[PDB]
């Protein structure tokens, strides 16, 4: 007539660490560290991502004729750049505050690419066909950006121009333009010994006295165009005017608000799934509150830790005998 | 015994709605609650064990909550295949008790 | 105490619970999990791990930042931030898990001890104590005398 | 891979006996306790029976105590639901069901992971 009191053990091998002893063999343990990813540049939540392919944010926003597919995109949950994303600006030039632009383009899938100064409804006596180069070659032949519009002097006389745009679409409008810095070709292309561009707004506030120089050629180009941008609010008005070297806009982007996202640099292929968290190496589950996969993440993500394993004990001392 | 009371007894909704269900008993059953999906003529499939733990392979849009007294089954973004009848389970002590059923119809 | 102590071995053949009993009435023998303490323990451990997970309040955030060639100071600053919280969450995770691992093992240990003492509270004069944590009955014990003690209802001492 | 098969559901007259069975596949059957849960046709799921891993401790519903009998076979890895004294209140779509396993132990008292196809018991 005996009765014993005892505890559990099983043929387990999981070992957890404690503050007073190491590699304690425990009957069960739960790991709190997500360390598996499996490359799949997932479409987190619902919105499929955006792959820029051989293009970057520059060539996508400017409308580089190399970057034509991306014109379709009205939405994306997040933006993907690749190691081949070099088709940025064919005619070379300083995209000023390019990092600030990229940061701003980090909020939602609000696109509307819509036209403000149509190619032939708003420019009399102004050459709207000499936009061309051996730089923006659409497979060899000369061409120019799909969201900007060049203006010339009818080859011998540059008139004056000022078209103002008011905001009516009821969201924030990303506006893009450029200033062309060509006298061998200033006196020839736009004919004036004195030009200026002037971009005025309630929030953007500046002019530009264009520059003359024999800049080392890129894509067989010696003069270049500086590519500028700004954000216009509801109701407010942007105003352009120039006696020369306005690389005029052609159609711009009306964004909005809602669910913000991020931008990435990775070389995997998009597949079909979901996730709350995405890395440059692949998706993972936001159930365990820790990762050691990659520091750059996007979404409702676990914390990145430098740890290798986070064995947390649930059972007890595994003592078979 | 322990008596479960699911509320509401039925509900209609469109795809994308935030669906809320309750499971609600007498005793202190701590977190021993199991939510089950059911399609007509088909056996259940364990959705939520431990009243919050998501079952393996079940989408992250299924969520459970409650503790001891008040229990809740929340579904964030309903999908067409999710049209079903749902049953909660008491597991604190025998006998095992189930609910009256909470079906989701089409709106 | 109990775990890795005087109860110098677990029970592999016991696979229906963490804490429990062996009976040896001369009517049968076997293992039997004490369901009350096991349910309580599982509730505790679950609330523990679940609390470690849930109190990690997360939101939507991207870590990437582009700084150009003339913003190295602010690049290294943004590192100082990211690496800072790297070190902090690494440290809190490591120590939290060490601490609560020990605390869990002592949780099981103290539970087993409370079960032993729980039965000792009932079998005072009707049992010799055996240092392997097991009771001998100084009377004749049937196939229900082994049950009255399991449900905390043992009769005259 | 892992599933449970059910059988024994047929048309029967009140007062007599039947035997239903659930054969396991893909998991250590004899390590788990098991359950029979009946969906009364029209009503919800109604737990009727359950058994430990060894078969020494057996748990029944008050409606069927002393009237039904559960058992299990390790050599055949099968679950036996032997019904005696049938009556139309027992008319139900029977399900064999597996209580879930938790951290290290295969507890009998938990939510149910795996179900059978559902074998229907009709009593006219
Ligand atoms: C031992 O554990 C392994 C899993 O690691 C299992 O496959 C095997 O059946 C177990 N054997 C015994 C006797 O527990």
């Amino acid at each position: 007539d005996t009765i014993c009191v005892g505890y559990h053990a099983n043929n387990s091998t999981d070992t957890v660490d404690t503050i007073l002893e190491k590699n304690v063999t425990v009957t069960h343990s739960v790991n709190l560290l997500e360390d598996s990813h499996n490359g799949k540049l997932c479409s987190l939540n619902g919105k499929s991502p955006l792959q820029l392919g051989n293009c970057n944010v520059a060539g996508w926003i400017l409308g580089n004729p190399e970057c034509d597919l991306l014109l379709t995109a009205d939405s994306w949950s997040y933006i993907i750049e690749t190691s081949n994303s070099k088709n940025g600006a064919c005619y070379p030039g300083e995209f000023t505050d390019y990092e600030e632009l990229r940061e701003q383009l980090s909020t939602v899938s609000s696109f509307e690419r819509f036209e403000i100064f149509p190619k032939a409804t708003s420019w009399p006596n102004h050459d709207t066909t000499k936009g061309t180069t051996v730089a923006c070659s659409h497979s060899g032949a000369k061409s120019f950006y799909r969201n900007l519009l060049w203006i010339v002097q009818k080859e011998n006389s540059y008139p004056k121009l000022s078209n103002s745009y008011t905001n009516n679409k009821g969201k924030r409008v990303l506006v893009i333009w450029g200033v062309h810095h060509p006298y061998r070709d200033q006196q020839a292309l736009y004919r004036n010994n004195h030009t200026y561009v002037s971009v005025e707004s309630s929030k953007y506030y500046q002019r530009f006295t264009p520059e003359i120089v024999a800049r080392p050629k890129v894509r067989e180009q010696a003069g270049r165009i500086n590519y500028y941008w700004t954000l216009l609010d509801q109701g407010d008005t942007i105003t352009f005017e120039a006696t020369g070297n306005l690389i005029a806009p052609w159609h711009a982007f009306a964004l909005k608000k809602g669910s913000s996202s991020g931008m990435m640099v990775s070389d995997a292929q998009v597949h079909n799934c979901t996730t709350k968290c995405q890395t440059p190496h692949g998706a993972l589950k936001s159930n365990l509150p820790f990762q050691n996969v990659h520091p750059i993440t996007i979404g409702e993500c676990p914390k990145y830790v430098k740890s290798t394993q986070l064995r947390m004990a649930t059972g007890l001392r595994n003592i078979p005998s | 015994e322990i008596v479960l009371t699911q509320s509401p007894s039925s509900v209609s909704a469109s795809v994308g709605d935030r669906v809320t269900i309750t499971c609600r008993a007498t005793q202190g059953i701590s977190s021993w609650l199991a939510w089950y999906q059911q399609k007509p003529g088909k056996p259940p499939k364990l959705l939520i064990f431990g009243a919050s733990s998501l079952q393996s392979g079940v989408p992250s849009r299924f969520s459970g909550s409650g503790s001891g007294t008040d229990f809740t089954l929340t579904i964030s973004s309903l999908q067409p295949e999710d049209f079903a009848t749902y049953f909660c389970q008491q597991a604190h002590s025998f006998p095992l008790t189930f609910g009256g059923g909470t079906k989701v119809e089409i709106k | 105490g109990a775990i890795a102590g005087f109860i110098e071995g677990g029970w592999t053949g016991m696979i229906d619970g963490w804490y429990g009993y062996h009976h040896q009435n001369e009517h049968g023998s076997g293992y039997a999990a004490d369901q009350k303490s096991t349910q309580i323990a599982i509730d505790g451990i679950r609330n523990k791990v679940n609390s470690v997970i849930e109190k990690m309040n997360i939101q939507f955030t991207s870590v990437g930042k582009e700084f150009n060639s003339l913003e190295k100071r602010m690049e290294n600053l943004n590192k100082k931030v990211d690496d800072g919280f790297l070190d902090v969450w690494t440290y809190n995770a490591e120590l939290l898990i060490l601490l609560e691992n020990e605390r869990t093992l002592d949780y099981h240990d103290f539970n087993v001890k409370n079960l032993y003492e729980k039965v000792k509270s009932q079998l005072r004069n009707n049992a010799k104590e055996i240092g392997n944590g097991c009771f001998e009955f100084y009377h004749k014990c049937d196939n229900e005398c082994m049950e009255s003690v399991k449900n905390g209802t043992y009769n005259y001492p | 891979q892992v599933q449970l098969v059910e059988s024994g559901g047929g048309v029967v007259q009140p007062g007599r006996s039947l035997r239903l069975s659930c054969a396991a596949s893909g998991f250590p059957f004899s390590s788990y306790g098991m359950h029979w849960v009946r969906q009364a046709p029209g009503k919800g799921l109604e737990w009727v029976a359950g058994v430990s891993y060894d078969g020494s401790y057996k748990y029944y519903a008050d409606s069927v105590k002393g009237r039904f009998t559960i058992s299990r076979d390790s050599s055949k890895s099968t679950l036996y639901l032997q019904m005696n004294s049938l009556r139309p209140e027992d008319t139900a779509v029977y399900y064999c069901a597996r209580p879930s396993a938790i951290f290290g132990i295969y507890i009998i008292l938990n939510g149910l992971d795996v179900w059978g196809q559902g074998t229907t018991v009709t009593v006219s």
